[PDB]
């Protein structure tokens, strides 16, 4: 399984690169691997001059405990949380999607009201969130709080993903939806 | 007592909200580019609609700047000062300048 | 260069003849400076500048490099402090 | 489509969360410049407990620092590096300094 | 009655000083005169010169519409909003005081739960929130969304005020109750 | 130094001989840079450096003062531009 670490935060070391952190969602890292850095931004390249697993390896990452991983040349504002670190060639960023979704309930914690076609929520993916627009299908003029909905998104930047991804859907900082990537569209 | 805790919960937010400002500013930036780049390849006429977005864009991280405080990229700051002036004379200059090939505000 | 295991005694974390205590270990991680095996590295192969202890612990030297501060003992392999260089 | 809206709400919130943490950061200040009175008017053991929450403070603001980049003044810089290291040497030094009538960290 | 207003937002200008402006809450502000800036920080005094009320007056300032007001010799980090600019001797920091509360139902948009003795929310006073502890009457060991409660609260950083000044309190951003100050302590 | 009445006519926010279109002058307040005949005035006593309107646009100077940038109709008194000097 090709590797995959989720960003959740930056360390920059003058004249050496940057330290990323994250828990590994699945494969190997291993030091002097290149890999891809996906979302958000363009994508970019870069080697491993140094991994650590917490606790338990130096210059391997595994699924597990966090790791840190050096990347040399990478400047601070070059990277940020919410990218992934992947071996390259095996994902790619989009901002639009098919998504079967669950609105929350007010009971649950979710909406009081239902929502219209310019809804404007966060959709959080991983590590962060992503603002996004909808498309309800024909004739769904709202949905109330409490249904499932199957909804067309465009995200205004592109997050790495792939079909089965899994994201909550947020307002203020809570969540009033959960949902899947059903089909990547572009 | 402590604050610590509510502190914590501060820094969080306050490292959750730049991030998506960082990420508006990027867009910003971007949609600039293009929008100079557009001014540049058409005549003075056809242009002020897109002066009229540019400046609007502007007039928005300036007051960003003023109004909340928050400091952006040297880039974006440079480009709050020249772009601050919206009229006659400042398009005329502008449009000369990106019709010439200037890509992004400056001196 | 492959993957080596971290070794843990109860009172040290330990590899490539690198060691930090227990504590000191999980408080860099902790307060945001992971990876600190990979930092002390970092300083080792950085021909750092290398001088005594300024606060005089015995048999820790001072070392500077990659951007970073680190007080250790080339006996022990001991990392007792590392940190990012004063900021001017 | 007009991403200003959202843009307005961040930074609101940024300001709120700005405000909010240099307050907590005058609070560290002053709560610091105590203890570090104090400990130069005690004696070696008696300053251990009073050492014990000056680096624990310390301990939050690098954690603010470098987990959260949320970047203080240059006062508050300064000391997360003068303190970062906690042991009996530095102890030792900065207990003699502070009490020669040191008020703050510095080399 | 003696000049009073809160500040909103801070304008600082190279080498003159710094404007601050909010709504002139009583009094009359007049270029030239002294004015206090009470709150959160120590007290300390300065002189305006220049006021301006937006589409109304030069040099000087009412009741009304936005104020502005230039204060010389002021540096940015020397004053925050949530201060108050005040005839000097007029008005006081205080931390401590009692106060009439209630607190706002589940169903008017407040808290679910009934707090306790160790409840530590935010205390909005005219133009910001400061954090607070409270101090519970006797015997009186939980307060329900919906009841009225007489409490004694203790600031974490000083704010202008007199008996009668109004309050929210908040959590999270969230209004969860109203209040006014009965009687400054200390 | 007392109260001076700011008059509108429709078009000019006008007062000591100083004048802002309406647009303009509510623009200022609006983005967070209030007192704009405060700010002005501070130029204009601040023996600015003056000079043509680099633009071109007839009958203004351009003024420099007090952290600002002004550019003035010294005939009518009108503010036609305003703001704080570039930033190195
Ligand atoms: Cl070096
Ligand atoms: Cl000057």
């Amino acid at each position: 399984k090709p590797f995959l670490l989720p960003i959740e935060d930056v360390f920059s070391i003058s004249g050496r690169g940057t330290v990323v952190t994250g828990r590994v969602e699945r494969g190997i890292i291993k030091v002097g691997e290149e890999v891809e850095i996906v979302g958000i931004k363009e994508t970019q390249k870069s080697t491993c001059t140094g991994v650590e697993m917490f606790r338990k390896l130096l210059d391997e990452g595994r699924a597990g405990e966090n790791v840190g991983v050096l990347l040399r040349g990478i400047k601070r504002e070059e990277i940020e949380r919410g990218q992934v670190l992947a071996k390259p060639g095996t994902i790619k960023p989009h901002t639009k999607f098919e998504s079967e979704v669950y609105i929350l309930s007010k009971d649950e914690g979710g909406r009081h009201t239902p929502f219209f076609k310019g809804y404007r929520p966060q959709f959080y993916f991983r590590t962060t969130d992503v603002t996004g627009t909808i498309e309800l299908p024909e004739g769904v003029e709202m949905v109330m709080p409490g249904d499932n909905i199957k909804m067309v998104v465009t995200l205004i930047h592109p997050i790495a993903m792939d079909d089965g991804l899994r994201f909550a859907i947020r307002e203020g900082g809570r969540t009033v939806g959960a949902g899947v990537v059903a089909k990547v569209l572009g | 007592m402590d604050i610590w805790p509510e502190f914590q919960r501060d820094l969080e937010m306050y490292r959750d909200v730049v991030l998506s400002i960082k990420r508006n500013l990027r867009l910003y930036e971007e949609c600039i580019e293009s929008l100079v780049h557009q001014i540049g390849s058409t005549n003075f006429d056809n242009a002020q609609p897109l002066f009229d977005d540019l400046f609007r864009m502007q007039s928005e991280l300036a007051t960003m700047l003023y109004k909340y405080e928050y400091k952006p990229g040297k880039r974006i700051q440079d480009l709050i000062y020249h772009l601050d002036r919206d009229d006659f004379y400042s398009r005329k200059y502008w449009h000369k300048k990106f019709s010439d090939g200037l890509a992004w505000p400056e001196a | 260069g492959i993957g080596k295991k971290i070794s843990f005694d109860g009172d040290f974390y330990t590899v490539d003849g690198m060691k930090f205590s227990k504590s000191y270990y999980e408080k860099l991680w902790e307060q945001g400076r992971p990876a600190p095996f990979v930092q002390a590295r970092e300083v080792l192969n950085s021909n750092p500048k290398i001088e005594p202890d300024p606060r005089g612990a015995p048999g820790y030297l001072r070392y500077e490099g990659a951007g970073l501060e680190m007080i250790y003992n080339p006996k022990t392999g001991q990392v007792g402090h590392i940190q990012p260089v004063k900021v001017k």
